[PDB]
RNA sequence: GUGAACAGCCUCUAGUUGAUAGAAUAAUGUAGAUAAGGGAAGUCGG
RNA sequence: AGGGAAUCUGAACGAGAUUCCCACUGUCCCUAUCUA
RNA sequence: GCAGUCAAGCGUUCAUAGCGACAUUGCUCGGCUCUUCCUAUCAUACCGAAGCAGAAUUCGGUAAGCGUUGGAUUGUUCACCCACUAAUAGGGAACGUGAGCUGGGUUUAGACCGUCGUGAGACAGGUUAGUUUUACCCUACUGAUGAAUGUUACCGCAAUAGUAAUUGAACUUAGUACGAGAGGAACAGUUCAUUCGGAUAAUUGGUUUUUGCGGCUGUCUGAUCAGGCAUUGCCGCGAAGCUACCAUCCGCUGGAUUAUGGCUGAACGCCUCUAAGUCAGAAUCCAUGCUAGAACGCGGUGAUUUCUUUGCUCCACACAAUAUAGAUGGAUACGAAUAAGGCGUCCUUGUGGCGUCGCUGAACCAUAGCAGGCUAGCAACGGUGCACUUGGCGGAAAGGCCUUGGGUGCUUGCUGGCGAAUUGCAAUGUCAUUUUGCGUGGGGAUAAAUCAUUUGUAUACGACUUAGAUGUACAACGGGGUAUUGUAAGCAGUAGAGUAGCCUUGUUGUUACGAUCUGCUGAGAUUAAGCCUUUGUUGUCUGAUUUGU
């Protein structure tokens, strides 16, 4: 959602020419992050091994303001509210060192070849 | 407009690079082919004109000249180029082992944060009987049809608040490539003066990035200025010296003065070193780095053969209006003032 | 008027360039290279100032 | 109140400081100026 | 205590119209700069 | 054009079935402005013909590189005037250029229906239609950022695309050539200018919310001074900046050709500029030069993070993964000529004699071992693999080529002895080479970039150029210069019109008011904000992120 943004120098960090300073949205998100961090404390979690794994914002039912007008028209304005939701997760160093058996089927010619190989090789 | 000067776009850098060089004769002595300084200044000269056939033979002509400040260029390397079916190709560059603070500054965009660890392993690469340096110099002398000199400017001796010198590449029109690379060997860490490249009555072509005017509105709207322009055939009127007082002195005027005006040039300092006083107007503004090449070819008309007999140098105040040459002539004409006595 | 690339004028200017017109440039070049050779010796004296 | 003056300009009594803000200030556009020399040569037509 | 002179139109006219003479100006030659 | 005169032939034979070319003879809607293109070119460049003495000119050829002006013009302009200029050439961009636009014409101009009307027209009857224009679409064109290919920085190369200079005359050459005379040239040498372009602000002119300084008018602090203020009240000057053929500077030299003029010379026992060859020759072409740099073209060079809990690179073997415009014996190197060559030999060392070869790579080199095992030998000093190693050579993408040796396995040159099976009659039967990640055990190396602040050679925003971790550092003030304005505030005076006032009735008598003149006073103010310089004083020096072959 970036058409006709004033391109900035501060976007170099992210590889994008366009970037903004959306104060209202930032303040709401960090309010939710502070809430999530405290939910992590109450549950009994680490503070520094804690990263945001899931953050999903999807559209809300629009608000309906109206203003009179050219030709006395009713140009309907709508607020575009949002449903923010996020999950902060404990970071896990070295997840697993286990895999499935991965059973290999092989014919008479492959069974025969492997057997002949162990007759020759070490 | 002129369809040749397209695309009419902003240049790659303020230091425009020289596109072509004067040819080559393989019997001439080793000498530099292009020089660089810092254009800043403009002033008026009168001279008697010994141009026969003219309406002004044995008469006097007033004319506008420009003062490029040119501190003694310092050699810090040499480049060798092989001739290919694809153009030229640099196979080996060699440097000076111990370079100034100015050029190690040119290698970084942020100077103060760095550990200043530029040519540490290269200088340690030298640290023996040579062995590898002489190997690369053999590599240049064996192959490489043309040899160009890496130089830089003495930025600190110029009043500019930039501190960061410009690297350049200058070819050699002295024959036998051996004498090219060995002239370079005789010139590592050393400096080259102006008058060892130029003299009086010599035509030059000063190249400059042309004074940016920004956005402007088939005769199309867009960018005006900041283009890299080559202007040819500007006669050198005077080569100057920093240590020598009475640079502003002519054969006629002979008053002990520097070509520097009272309170200096506008937006730029005095002159504290060597300069070139070139006739007419060189592209770019004041504080601008210009690269002076020499003529490309034998360009002798009577506008190139005649000797300049400079009669007077205007050193009056460019900032304001001009009434006095020296400070001494201001308080000689004025009388004595309030805070004097 | 004859052009800048008018063949006869290029040939007349080549008649010039084999005479005085190159010889003056080939004297000026020698005076420039001379002072360049003079510029080595001064710097070598300032080498011997520190070497003293 | 100054002023020949219902010209304006300044105020006493009283009432406001409401109209999104902040950061820059290149060209263009609208409007208003000034300009060497010449003085409608502009344009169908000062 | 902006002119002036003629003419066409209903002798001065009327912000009638046209032409000429004199003065004036960026309308132009040829644009340039500043402010809102 | 019509008719006739010839008249190559053909008419189904063929001139008397007829057609018939070139000639010939009979009289007779317009206009303003820009971009690009065409040549059918007016000028500029070079040529050919011409009673072409010279100058000037007429016709013709190549030629589109570059040029192609300024005023009065409206009974229907589908006319033209009067100069300047080298010359003011003709056309296209199918309704180019009326959705880049105006200057003058229909008559209350489309179509249908009706009413009243002799040959002849009206009725302000009646019904109707007159939508592509704006696109905060699309994309050309200008300019500007930009992830990616380890990062990051500097210096470069140049594929490609564009390209530009123009015309006039002035002095010698000359009052010579040539000319009865009147007149009157040209090359070589040099000097300016016109148009066009690229620039630049030394000076000149212009310009001013530095509103810099000063002056005037008004208006408020109860009066001076300071200014508050005036939709920037008005006036003069004016720095910096920006700027004008209203200022100044600068704008190139080699090959290939066109018309044409030639040389040798065939065709054709002469000749012939052309057929094979060949020299010259235009403002032509292509280069040089001039401008951008491919953001998926390339090169060289500098740095490459050290406790990130040894992060990053390089050698060895080790396991997983990931793919492959597509290994499966070997890409096996003279050059040139073709109406000629290669090789071998020999000599008078040459464009030499003699011999031999091709007519296909159908070659040549490599090629036999459990997909190649283990062993016994014999013959010869060979062939080959592997790793150590002496150099020389290779720059066009060199990144490879030969060589000096020591060790080391193997050799199918020849001859013996073991082992293979059951992959069940085939099933690619996996043996190549990239790009990696996690582990190992040894070497090696001790960063920058961005943001934020500043700078102003840059600037719509980006981007660019700068500056800054203890320094001839930077910032703020401060001083010195240079400029702009024109004599600041305050105080004093004998300079003082004119007057009030003591009476000594004044011949600079006097005390006070008293425009202005004068002095301290070229003073005062301002002077970098995009001027210069900095031994003064005071202070700042460290915040976040991002990056690995």
């Amino acid at each position: 959602f970036n058409s006709s943004i004033g391109r900035t120098a501060q976007g170099k960090e992210f590889g994008v020419t366009k970037a903004r300073w959306p104060a209202k949205s930032v303040k709401f998100v960090q309010g939710l992050l502070q809430n999530a961090a405290a939910n992590a404390e109450a549950k009994g979690l680490d503070a520094t091994k804690l990263y945001v794994s899931h953050i999903q914002v999807n559209q809300a039912p629009k608000q309906r303001r109206r203003t009179y007008r050219a030709h006395g028209r009713i140009n309907k304005y709508e607020s575009s509210p949002s449903h923010i939701e996020l999950v902060v997760t404990e970071k896990e160093e070295a997840v697993a060192k286990a895999a499935e058996k991965k059973v290999v089927r092989l014919t008479s010619r492959q069974r025969g070849r492997i057997a002949a190989q162990k007759r020759i090789a070490a | 407009g002129h369809l040749g000067f397209l695309p009419r776009k902003r240049a790659a850098s303020i230091r425009a690079r020289v596109k072509a060089f004067p040819k080559d004769d393989r019997s001439k002595p080793v000498a530099l082919t292009s020089f660089l300084g810092y254009k800043a200044g403009m002033t008026t000269i009168v001279r008697d004109l010994d141009r026969p056939g003219s309406k002004f033979h044995k008469r006097e002509v007033v004319e506008a000249v420009t003062v490029v400040d040119t501190p003694p260029v310092v050699v810090v390397g040499v480049v060798g180029y092989v001739e290919t079916p694809r153009g030229l190709r640099s196979l080996t560059t060699v440097w000076a082992e111990h370079l100034s603070d100015e050029v190690k500054r040119r290698f970084y965009k942020n100077w103060y944060k760095s550990k200043k660890k530029a040519f540490t392993k290269y200088s340690a690469k030298y640290a023996q009987d040579g062995a590898g340096i002489e190997r690369e110099l053999a590599r240049i002398k064996k192959y490489a049809s043309v040899v160009r000199v890496l130089v830089h400017t003495q930025i600190r001796k110029t009043p500019l608040a930039q501190k960061k010198a410009h690297l350049a590449e200058i070819q050699l029109n002295g024959g036998s490539i051996s004498e090219k690379v060995d002239w370079a060997r005789e010139h590592f860490e050393k400096t080259v003066a102006v008058d060892s490249v130029f003299e009086q009555n010599e035509m030059i072509d000063a190249i400059a990035v042309t004074k940016g005017h920004g956005f402007e509105g088939v005769a199309r709207a867009g960018q005006r200025g900041y283009h890299s322009r080559t202007s040819i055939n500007h006669k050198i009127y005077r080569v100057g010296k920093g240590d020598d007082e009475a640079n502003g002195a002519t054969s006629f005027d002979r008053t002990k003065k520097t070509i520097t005006p009272m309170g200096g040039f506008v937006h730029y300092g005095e002159i504290k070193n060597d300069f070139i006083m070139v006739k007419g107007c060189i592209p770019g503004n004041r504080k601008r780095i210009v690269t002076l090449r020499k003529s490309l070819y034998t360009n002798t008309s009577r506008k190139a053969l005649e000797e300049v007999s400079l009669k007077w140098i205007d050193t009056a105040s460019k900032f304001g209006k001009g009434r006095f040459q020296t400070p001494a002539e201001k308080h000689a004409f004025m009388g004595t003032l309030k805070k004097d006595l | 008027a004859k052009s800048l690339r008018a063949s006869s004028h290029l040939n007349a200017k080549s008649v010039k360039r084999r005479g005085v017109f190159q010889k003056a440039v080939d004297a000026r070049e020698q005076r420039i290279s001379d002072k360049l050779k003079e510029d080595l010796l001064k710097q070598k004296l300032e080498d011997l100032k520190k070497k003293e």
